[PDB]
This record gives C-alpha cells, structure tokens and sequence, in this order.
C-alpha cells in the first residue's frame, strides 16, 4: 500500500533483534492515527521473525 | 435467498449465484461470530 | 419631470407586443437588481428629491428632520421612489450599496460611458467626475429635452 | 433449475464443505463491506467537517 | 487555479486547524442580511477566488477582474466554475475570512492593503491605503499559496502611510 | 475508520454456466473470482522488511 | 512502559496509587488532548 | 396605480408572459437579451446553441 | 451600569408618556431595522453607548474597548455583563440614537466625530447630532445621532 | 462535490461530532480553541473549569 510507514532493515543486521526492534520503533513513532487511536492493533510476521521475537 | 436454507429453490442461474454470494456473506458473518481470540 | 408617474393620461393602448428595452420610463422605481437584506428608510420630502441623492435638512426645532435633494460633503443617501400622498421618501442609506436609474447631470451627457466615473452634485444629480464611488453602467438615455437617466452603482463612500 | 442442471445443484450441495480463507482473521467483522461490480472502478467519497 | 483541484490512490490522514483548506468555506463568521452579488469573470485572465474584485463593464456584460484597494468593489468569496460565475460581497459589508496573500510571514494585528492582483499585502509597502484591514492570525501556506484571516471593514477616511 | 476492505460480493469463487462438452466422458468448466477493493489511509500501516543481501 | 530504574514505571505508579486509594481500581488513560500533563484524581461523586 | 402595485396573480401573469417571450427569443435565436439593439449579451454556457447559431 | 440593580422601598410614579425615552437604560436604536448587522464580542471595561475599537494581542482572542479615531471599528449598543459580552453596530453599517458626547457643547446640526475615549466631540467627520446634549446625571451627556460611516 | 454542499441530515452529524469533540476538550482543558498551538482562546467566564485548569 504506498504512502505508509515503510522501514527497510539493513543486510548487516539481519540477525539483530535490536536494530529490528529499533527500527519497529522508529515506525511505530511516525504511524499517525490522529483520534482514532484507540483501536486493536494487527501484527503480522513471518516464521523466522517469530522465532527471532 | 440462501443455499444454506433449504427451503431455498433456485429459478435461474442469475438467482444461483446470488444465492451463492448470500451464503458467503452469511458464512463470513458466521465466521465472525464465532471468532475468539 | 416633476412627477414620478405620467401627469397627462394618454390617448393610446400599449401595444405590450416586444419585450426589449421597456424599462426606460421614468415610472421604473427602485433598483433593477434588488437583494432582499436591503435596509431601507423612509424619510418627510422636500421638493422632489425622487431618482436623486439625498441630504438631511433640519429646521428651526419645531418639526421633524426631512431629506432633500443635494450631495457632496452633506451626501446622506439615494433615493428611490416617493409616496405623493404622505409626503414620503423612500431612501437606501450610502452605507448600502445601490443599483438602478439615476438622473443625470444634462452637462456633458455624451462624454458619459460605462465605466466613467460619477459624484453627486449640489443637486443630488449624477455628474462625470471625490468621496462617492459610484460607476455609471451604460450611457445616457433621455426622457425630456432637460431629463437624462444613466444606470449607475453606488457603493459606498470612497 | 436444479432439475436441469445437475452441476449446479452438486455446486449447492457441496459448497458449504469449502474451508473459510484465513484472511478474516486480518480484519474486524465492521471493517469489511461487500459492493456490487465484477470488473471496473468504483469512486468513494468521504466526507468531513471542520470548525472556522 | 481552482479550488476543488483529483483521483486519490489513498485516504489523506484532531478537530483543531482542519480549517487550514484552499477551498474552506470563506467566511469565518457568517451572518442573515449579508449581500451576495453575482457577476461573472474573465476565465483566462485571472482567477478571482478570495481576491479583492473590481467592476468591469465590458460591452457585452459586466465582468470583475482582479483589483487593487483604490477601486475595489467587494471580495470574491466563492466562484461556481460550471458557470464561470463569481459571488461578491460589496466592500459595504462587513468581512471575516481567509483571503490569499503574497507574503508567507505576516504576524497577527498588522495592517493590511490589497494590491493590483487582489492580494493582501502588508500596508507598509507604500501605496495609500484606503481599507481597514488587519490581519486576525499569521498567513499559512498549503502546499503552493498562502493563506491569512483578516477582519475588513469599510473604507478609511484619510489614506494612510 | 483507517483502513476498510470493500470487495466485490463476486471476489470468491463462483461456477461459470458455460460447461464444455463432446463424444468423450471428460468436461470442463470455469470458475470465476474478482480481486481488489483495499482501501486505506495516509500513514497508517507499519512495512518493516529486513533486507538478507 | 519503560522498564524501571523486570518491572515497569506505570506498574509502579498503579501500586503507589493502590497504596493510597485502599487497593481500588487504578485506570490509565491516553488522550491527545494533553501535551505533558498528568492527572491524578479519583472516580467518587 | 400611483405605486405601480398589482396583485400577485396579475403580476405573475405578466411576469410569465414576459419570460415565455423571452424563452422563445433565446429558442430562435441563441442568444438572450432585452435590447433591440442585441448587445449586452448574457454569457451562456457551451453546447447551448439555437436555431439560427 | 446599564441597569443599576437596586432594592427600593417606595413605587416611582410614572405615567407621563413625554420625555421618557432618554435615560441611560434605553439600549438599541431609536429606529432599527430587521436587516441590522449585530455582532457580539468580548469586552474590556465599560464601552457601552460608546465608539469601540477592536484590540488585538496565554493568548486570547482579540476584544473590543472604547476608543475611536483611526482604529475606531463600530458602536456598542447593548452589553450582557454576565457574559460579559457586548452587541455592536459595524462602522459599515448605518446607526440612529442616543451615544455618549464629551460635553454640552454639542448642538443641533453639529458634525461629530468619536474621540480616543469614545465620546462624540465637535469637529473625517462621523456623525451629525440631531439634538442637544442632555446631562442625564453628573457628567454623563447623551445626544441623538445619525451614524453614517466616515466621511 | 465541487461545491462542498451536502444533505441536512449529513451536515448535522458532521457538525454534532465536530461539536462533541470540541466540548470533550473543553471538559478535559476547560479552556476553547480551534488552533493546534492552544492560542487564540475564547475568554470564559468565571467559575468554569475543566480538570486541567
């Protein structure tokens, strides 16, 4: 879906679950849900990124 | 108009399908309904 | 002239066949393009200030205030139509805007084209040019060898 | 019409042992909304209000 | 320009300072017993939405082209495009509303002149004013033209400096 | 409020009434689906893809 | 939700608040109407 | 009559008079206007023709 | 204040139909029109029957206090002092009554101008008196005018 | 569409919610404003408070 929140992780630290959850941060700070914030949230992942989590 | 019903008898192809798209929905419904998480 | 109707009667039916260009009676009071949120006053006449700008008159104390035809400096209004029986004038004050019929000056009636600038005189009568902004509209079309009516907009003072 | 057409009546019969798609599951029941095209574009209008 | 201005692939994303829109409504506090006129516009010559509008009579009909502060007639506050049809309300009548400006830094409570394209401008430019104009909050830009609420009220006596 | 999916009451199967037939014992036939109707809102959604290369 | 300086600061406020309210309920809100303010205060008519 | 002040049913009339001519005007002609001289046109909107342009 | 709130003992006779009108209580206009602009708006001090300039700066909207001149921006007519709220007349728009003059000078046929207080004082030009300055009490004069804009 | 113009019953829910938000500020604040930076306040009267003031 364009004009979203897009983070791209860097090949180096594919492996680290820090720079992932930084960027994860990263991206949770610039959502905007104005006022409609409260709401249930959604995430999907992938096996490798659970076994990672 | 639901193929879920059984009383339901279909006349055309046209009425088929809705038939067809009415179930879906009540399923999808049906579905959520009995969703937990 | 003096009257706002026909003082003679007339001789002759109206045909009532064409629709083109029979608003040019002096009769055609009030504007050609009237809003419904128009303040309008009514004022005591002195002379026959219809179809003209209007200005206070007062008196020595013992009457009421009254509108007479004049402008300038003293300019207080337009008027446009008169009750002959009570005496009334009828005025849209300066500080509303006004569309519609308006003497003119018969000096230099020609010269006058839409577009030209206009000022009342000392006589409440439209003349080319102060203070008043008003715009003639079209040019001037004559009703009796002195009576010339241009169509004018007057929107407030300058 | 099923006396004439036995596929669609086996279609009928069978259709309710086809499994839900899991993609009900990525969305609340009040955020899915069936419309009436097969093939095409279809214009939305939102409409908002604002205080001057 | 226009004001409507379009297919969107997605939505755009509180209550406060949605107002900040080319195509709001103009007048910030209306009012019963406010004049509106209709006249119609040049369509290749200038674009009169919220711009100080002038008298034109043209030998075919009266149009109104955009206009400075010494022979203004009224401000363009909406425009029907279908038509080509501009309302106006007359410089008799109070206004309150967002007009376009030229100048993105312009601070609350200065004073105010319409130039020859019917922009706001600030008054120390130099030309006489002859308009009581003054700005009621700082010019904001839409992303570009920029956009001030201003009070107008009447004609000033003697021209200013 | 922020993201609505508005798909066609058609996007999930549905039998065509054209059924291929000859001399032989074997048939065919078509199904039919219909795909898109995501709609959503400016900076809304999280993408984190985590580059391997 | 940042952890305490296996603990979180807003599980310490609720058991300071619990500590004054008798162990009643402790609800915490969000709202987009406050820029850095905090307000404390309980639900008795 | 010395106001010029008729009742609403006479007026109308006239008044539907008036506009009916000028429909038929603008009908045979294309144009609309109350000059003889045919100038001060009002502005139409395109695709609005008459039998004579 | 408009109206003075005040417990008395004794009824007022009052029957005369003359000379009644002209007290400091009358708000409005002595003649108005359905097509008058009012516009309510915060108030500092005591502008009613006076010229009102409208001042612009926590911040907060801008309001209206008594003043005139160049900055002169309508006339109050009516004020609510619990809402602390005050009606006024826009300079754009035409008004006739009874306003604040600065002293008794002022006469019939006298050209009026709204001073730095609001007060109508002798001579752009904005009003003309219709009648004499009256001294409704103490200080406080009132005379009839014709607001018709500036100039 | 182009002229931003809609139905009576439209425009008063849009206008209800605009106004419901307005006075949950108002309740939650005690102070009135329609400007992100809290400026241009409208003076209120005395003995009216909201948690925050």
């Amino acid at each position: 879906m364009p004009e979203q929140i897009k983070e791209e992780v860097a090949s180096g630290d594919k492996d680290k679950m820090d720079k992932i959850f930084e960027k994860i941060e990263a991206g949770l700070s610039k959502l905007e849900l104005g006022d409609e914030f409260s709401t249930p949230m959604m995430v999907i992942v992938d096996p490798a990124t659970s076994l990672k989590l | 108009a639901s193929l879920l019903d059984s009383n339901f008898v279909p006349i055309n192809f046209t009425e088929f399908v809705q038939a067809i798209s009415n179930t879906y929905k009540q399923r999808r419904i049906q579905f959520y309904e009995n969703l937990k998480r | 002239a003096l009257m706002k109707n026909p003082q003679q009667d007339s001789g002759l039916l109206s045909n009532s066949i064409d629709f083109r260009d029979q608003n040019l009676i002096f009769s055609n009071s009030g504007g050609v393009c009237t809003s419904s949120k128009d303040k309008i006053e009514n004022y005591p006449a002195k002379g026959y200030p219809y179809k003209r700008g209007v200005k206070l008159s007062f008196g020595d104390g013992t009457t009421e205030l009254e509108v007479e035809a004049g402008g300038g400096d003293d300019l207080y209004g337009v008027c446009s139509d008169i009750d002959e029986f009570s005496g009334m004038a009828t005025v849209i004050p300066i500080t509303n805007n006004f569309t519609g019929y308006l003497t003119l000056k018969k000096d230099g009636q020609n010269g006058v084209n839409p577009g030209d600038k206009l000022n009342f005189n000392q006589h409440g009568e439209l003349e080319k040019v102060k203070s008043v902004n008003a715009i003639a509209l079209s040019k001037a079309h004559k009703l009796t060898e002195d009576l010339f009516i241009v169509l004018a907009s007057v929107f407030g003072n300058r | 019409l099923f006396d004439e057409n036995y596929y669609a009546k086996a279609v009928a019969n069978i259709i309710g042992e086809v499994k839900d798609p899991i993609m009900y599951k990525w969305f609340s029941p009040d955020q899915i909304e069936d419309v009436d095209l097969q093939m095409g574009y279809q214009k939305t209008v939102k409409w908002d209000a604002f205080l001057n | 320009y226009s004001k409507s201005m379009i297919e969107n692939k997605v939505f755009s994303s509180c209550f406060k300072s949605k107002n900040e829109r080319v195509d709001a409504y103009s007048f910030a506090c209306s009012s019963y017993t406010d004049k509106i006129e209709e006249y119609l516009y040049d369509p290749a010559n200038s674009f009169p939405y919220k711009r100080g509008v002038k008298l034109v009579p043209k030998e075919n009909s009266i149009y109104v082209e955009v206009g400075a502060d010494t022979d203004m007639y009224g401000i363009c506050v909406d425009v029907c495009e279908f038509s080509c049809t501009a309302y106006v309300l007359p410089i008799t009548n109070n206004f309150e509303g967002y007009l376009v400006t030229r100048n993105p830094s312009i601070k609350i409570g200065e004073i105010l002149d319409i130039n020859n394209n019917g922009v706001i401008i600030k008054a120390g430019g130099g030309p006489p004013t002859a308009i009581n104009i003054y700005a009621l909050s700082d010019s904001f830009t839409i992303n570009s033209i920029n956009l001030i609420k201003v009070a107008i009220f009447g004609n000033r006596g003697l021209e200013k400096t | 409020e922020l993201i609505k999916f508005k798909p066609s009451k058609y996007m999930l199967p549905t039998p065509n009434e054209q059924v291929d037939k000859d001399s032989t014992d074997v048939a065919h036939s078509y199904i039919d689906f219909v795909l898109g109707g995501l709609l959503a809102t400016r900076k809304t959604i999280l993408q984190v893809n985590i580059k391997q290369s | 939700v940042k952890p305490y300086a296996c603990e979180k600061w807003e599980d310490v406020l609720i058991q300071t608040i619990k500590a004054i309210n008798n162990r009643e309920d402790v609800y915490i809100e969000t709202s987009n109407l406050l820029k850095h303010k905090i307000l404390i205060y309980p639900l008795n008519s | 009559i010395n106001n010029n002040l008729l009742p609403f049913a006479q007026a109308y009339k006239l008044a539907s008079s008036e506009i009916i001519k000028l429909i038929n005007h603008f009908v045979l002609t294309g144009t609309v206007s109350i000059q003889k001289d045919g100038k001060n046109q009002k502005r139409l909107l395109p695709n609005m023709y008459g039998l004579l342009n | 204040m408009k109206n003075p709130q005040h417990d008395a003992s004794l009824l007022s006779n009052s029957n005369e139909f003359r000379d009644k009108n002209v007290e400091f209580f009358a708000s409005g206009g002595t003649r108005t029109s359905k097509f008058d602009k009012l516009e309510n708006h915060p108030f500092l001090g005591y502008p009613y029957k006076r010229g009102v300039k409208r001042v612009i700066q926590s911040h907060y909207e801008p309001h209206v206090e008594a003043g005139g001149g160049e900055d002169l921006y309508g006339i109050c007519i009516d004020i609510d002092e619990f809402s602390k709220t005050a009606t006024i007349v826009p300079i754009t728009n035409n008004f006739e009554g009874y306003l604040v003059a600065k002293d008794s000078t002022v006469k019939v046929k006298d050209k009026l101008i709204f001073n730095k207080d609001g007060a109508l004082e002798k001579v752009t030009i904005n009003a003309t008196a219709l009648t004499d300055a009256k001294q409704i009490s103490n200080e406080v004069y009132l005379v009839k005018v014709a607001v018709f804009g500036n100039k």
